[PDB]
């Protein structure tokens, strides 16, 4: 089960506690990332990972660490 | 100058600020040097450096966050007390991708053990050149300052 909707309400949140939500398309621009190269995690395309609980920790992870400030 | 800048490219969230010296949001998500629960400040030695562990490497261009460059003044007596850390002396694995038990473990004991308030380490993209972690916790952690200095605007995924 990927959970979709659960990793884009992440960004939502994301965008709206640490940026400007009008005019921003979160399912867009989720699309896109977990279809690219993630160089935080060896290069690897995120939706890849969302086979597995494990996976879909690591990539929720990431994205939390856009916003953080942690570095990976 | 008497003191030596590091940079963060962050932002505001909604319990702490870009400017947070507390360690607020990697306590948060963890990191590569640092766990669930435990709060560190990371800054790079560049703001050129600084882009590349905040925008390129999470891939996070395109996000409508409003990103300020944050200027990390710390004492110069504070980093003369500083550990470094180099991949000639880091155990094998510090540099796994995603990071992994090796590098967060190196950090959980650093900063557990208070060896210093500040540790110097390679960034796993560009090894020669450096970001700092600085541990909240520790006593000589006093008198480091950050400040937003501008926005940052610089986003890979820019559209005119």
């Amino acid at each position: 089960v990927l959970g979709l909707a659960k990793l884009v309400g992440q960004l939502e949140d994301m965008v709206e506690e640490s940026g400007e939500t009008d005019g921003f398309d979160a399912p867009e621009w989720l699309s896109s990332w977990l279809r690219q190269p993630l160089p935080a995690l060896g290069g690897v395309n995120p939706i890849d990972l969302l086979d597995t609980m494990e996976g879909q920790a690591v990539v929720s992870r990431a994205l939390a660490q856009i916003q953080s400030g942690a570095f990976a | 100058p008497v003191t030596t800048s590091f940079w963060r490219i962050a932002t505001d969230a909604r319990t702490y600020e870009a400017d947070d010296l507390s360690g607020a949001g990697a306590k948060i998500t963890g990191g590569r040097w640092n766990e669930v629960g435990v709060a560190i400040v990371y800054a790079a030695s560049s703001r050129a450096l600084a882009c590349l562990e905040t925008v390129v490497h999470l891939n996070s261009g395109g996000l409508p966050l409003n990103r300020y460059l944050v200027e990390i003044e710390v004492p110069d007596e504070v980093l003369a007390s500083a550990e470094v850390a180099t991949p000639g002396n880091l155990p094998v694995g510090w540099d796994a991708e995603p990071a992994g038990r090796v590098s967060i473990s190196f950090g959980s004991q650093w900063a557990q053990s208070q060896r210093t308030a500040l540790l110097l380490v390679p960034s796993v993209i560009v090894p020669e050149e450096t970001n700092l972690l600085i541990n909240p916790a520790h006593p000589d952690a006093k008198g480091i300052k950050a400040r937003k200095v501008r926005k940052w605007l610089y986003d890979p995924r820019m559209i005119r």
